[PDB]
Parts: C-alpha cells; structure tokens; sequence
C-alpha cells in the first residue's frame, strides 16, 4: 500500500543576512554569523532547540555596529522542536 | 572536558534531557550515522579571495561533529558542482540510519544566490537557495523524510549595508 | 546624534502552504489554513508565543489527506519571543 | 466567556503572565492603539470567485480584535491599490502608540506572488511577498521599529498538489 506525504517538511534554512543585505567576514577571524552560530551552538544546545538557539543568534547581532548584519531563518517547515541532546 | 569527542559543546546531562510528543526522536548513538555537508568558495576566478574561510571550515567541521556528524568538505565548486554533490549527498546511505542533517554553504553571494567559483557580472554561476531544498525534500532524498534538515548559509543576500538612521 | 538601525527586523510570515505547492480552501466553511490558525490562536495564544504557536498548526497538517498543504513560515528576523498575553 | 472583549481566545491568568529579556515588552492596555490590516480578495475579473472569503474575513477580524487589535478590512485590490494601501496603514499615527502589528493577505495566488483582482495569464497583477516586507521595515515604517510585525498568507505558492507517494 503507499501512502501520501508532504514533499517539502521538516526544513529550516539560517542564513547570515536579510535579504538585499551584506554578511560580514574577519580577513582572520572569520565569518562574523559563523562564529557567532558555533559560540551560541556551543552554549545552548544543551538547553534549547535549534529554533530557540537561531532566534538567540540574531538576538546578538541586534545592536548594529560599523559592520551590522541580521542572519534570518528562513523557509521553517519544522513540524516538531529539534533538540540537539549533545552527549547523547 | 574539551578532550572529549563534544570538544566545547556543552552536554547535555541525563536530568536536564528527561526534562526536555513536539520534539523528533534521536536514534541510538551506537548504531546511527549522522551525515553533514559542508561547501565552502574560497578561491574565484574573478570576485577577490575569500581570506579567513579556514577558520569557518574548521569552526563549523568541528562543531558538526562535536554534535555526532560525519562531516563532508568540499571546497571550490561551480553552481553545477554543487549541484552535483548535493545529489550525491542525498542518495548517502548513511541518512537511512541517521535522524537529521546539516547543510552548510558559505561564499560570496548577491540577491539571487550563492556564487560558485565562476562568477561573474557578465557569466553568472549561482545556486538558488530554491535548488538546495528540491534536491533535499522527500521526493529527490526519501532517507531524510520526517527528519530535521537545517541549512547554514554565510553569503551576502545583496549589496546594501542593511542599515537606517534614528534620532534619540 | 544619530544611531544606526536595522532596515528589516523583527518580522515573521506564515504562509499557507510550501512554495510551488496549492492551498485548499471550503467553499462553505472557509480556508483550512485560516480555520486551523484562529483555532490555534484562541487556544495557544495564552500559554505559547507565535512562533511555536505556528509549529504547532504546522503539526496538525502533518497527516496528508486528499487535500494537503503544509504551512510555512518565512523571513523571520523575531530577536525576541512574542507572547501575545490575552487578557492584558 | 465568550461575550468578552476576547471572545473564544482562551485568557493568559496573572500566574501564567509572570510565569512567562527575551520577551518583546506589551503596552498598557489603557492607552496602546493596537492595528491589523486585512486584504482579501474574492471577486476577480478573470479567476473564479473566492467563495467562502466571508467566513475568513469573519474568523480573522473577530480574532485580530480578540488580540486587541483595531481591525481594517480592504476588499478586491489590485496590486496597485495593495501596495496603495499598506503604504496608508504603514503612515498610521496609531503604530507609535501600539507595541506590535497584523497583516492578512488572502487571495488567489501563485509562486510570484498573491494575485490582485485584475490578474490574469497575459496580464499579471501580483504583489510580491517581497514588496510587504519592505513598506513595513524600519526604512519605510519607522514607527514599528523594534516591534513584532506579523504577516499572514491564504494563498497558493504554485499549481502542485505538494504530496509524494510512499509504501509501508
């Protein structure tokens, strides 16, 4: 027997900057977004989930410098909350 | 401990997860083979180099495993190439016995896409964020079906600085 | 003195169903996107912010009928959790 | 109950209120001005008729309302008269007395976009998700700076039925 299912599910797309906007990079530091994402992954992945640590993430970058940037989450067709249960 | 295979990621203990129906299922570390990709354009043809991309490649391939992936690095690839290995990357066996993925992409980017290594103003060469969904969503990639698929992109969406000015 | 700000902040979109994909709609009893979020809203809206209340219709559209849609939310720069505290 | 200023929504108690830094801040009830706009569209010049429009009109601004929000409903615009449109309610005085807003676009729709009522196959008339967002950021709607802007979608994103068939 076959069985129907959502062709698009269980998606969600982080990306550095809003549209038409720029991402920053350290020349030797590094992506800006980057580091800020393994910083925050490092952190609350115990803890949150994944939706939970992207809103974080963008949370960090909200008071704009000379180099200012909003990452976004985009195209989220999480049905459920991924925890990451790292240890487990 | 940072010396063991979770490195700087923070565990997770056995009274903080019982304490975490709304949540997808983890398989058994013991048996299951989480898989990651990471593409990351370094060196172009035409647009500068990409100076400091060894620093996310390492950051990233780390983190990806301190969270129980296998990691995929593949570097300097056209739009086509991309394509290419990210079909590859959904036809892995692997994703039958894992419970998610990660998809990391991190280049030069414009409004339209990501840029691979031949692009240019005149000859474009740019991955459509719309690409990198179709070629993971249930019809081209069956194993990732009821499973998390979380895409990392570090690229520019566009030109403008993405700032506006207030008075106090 | 002038202060820099973010141009695109703070938003989030909740479609009805996937890009390339159709949305349904009774011709008597309404959108079922539409029915599913007030229905959601009225219950959820006291306990639970937008964003998880957004997952949760996602949910409930999880089991593909004769008619399925699955809705999706897009271009979120939410820094913040958004309760809507009815009531108050 | 339901003969309430909040109608069927279910009520957040005090206890449950302090229950609940990363919370974005709610105005007093006694002077906020809270806005919602609703845009849908039934009749069309080409594409059949929306029947059952009036229930979602119904359902949205008794809900919108519930939430404590002033509800404005526009009925059958083109494109031009959307965009017209959210430019006026952008400019509304009342955003800088209310702590958060609602748009409602519902329509006929497309993958470009929501199909305004003159729209047709030779002749589109699509507003573009893209063109929303950027008559109510911080650029072009000063007023909502800093605070939740909420867009809801009845429309289709293409012609697909959006299912692939699996076996047991």
């Amino acid at each position: 027997a076959i069985k129907k299912a959502h062709i698009e599910k269980d998606f969600i797309a982080f990306c550095s900057s809003t549209p038409d906007n720029v991402s920053w990079r350290h020349p030797t530091m590094g992506s800006v977004f980057i580091g800020r994402l393994i910083e925050h992954m490092q952190e609350y992945a115990c803890s949150c989930d994944v939706e939970e640590i992207f809103r974080k993430v963008r949370f960090s970058f909200e008071q704009p410098d000379g180099r200012a940037q909003m990452p976004t989450t985009e195209r989220v067709t999480l049905t459920r909350c991924f925890y990451l249960f790292p240890g487990h | 401990t940072s010396s063991g295979s979770e490195g700087n990621v923070k565990l997770c203990s056995l009274e903080e997860a019982q304490r975490i129906a709304e949540i997808y299922p983890i398989m058994d570390k013991s048996s299951r083979t989480r898989l990651a990709l990471i593409i990351c354009n370094e060196e172009f043809d035409s647009i500068p180099r990409r100076t400091g991309a060894e620093v996310d490649i390492t950051g990233m391939t780390m983190l990806l495993q301190n969270l129980g992936y296998s990691v995929d690095v593949k570097k300097n690839l056209t739009a086509s190439d991309m394509t290419t290995e990210l079909e590859a990357f959904a036809h892995r066996p692997e994703h039958k016995t894992s419970d998610s993925t990660f998809l990391v992409f991190m280049s030069h980017g414009i409004r339209e896409g990501i840029c691979g290594k031949k692009h240019s103003e005149q000859v474009p060469d740019i991955l459509q964020l719309n690409a990198i969904f179709n070629m993971l969503n249930t019809k081209n990639c069956p194993s990732l079906k009821d499973k998390p698929k979380v895409i990392i992109i570090q690229a520019c969406a566009g030109d403008s600085p993405g700032v506006v000015w207030f008075k106090d």
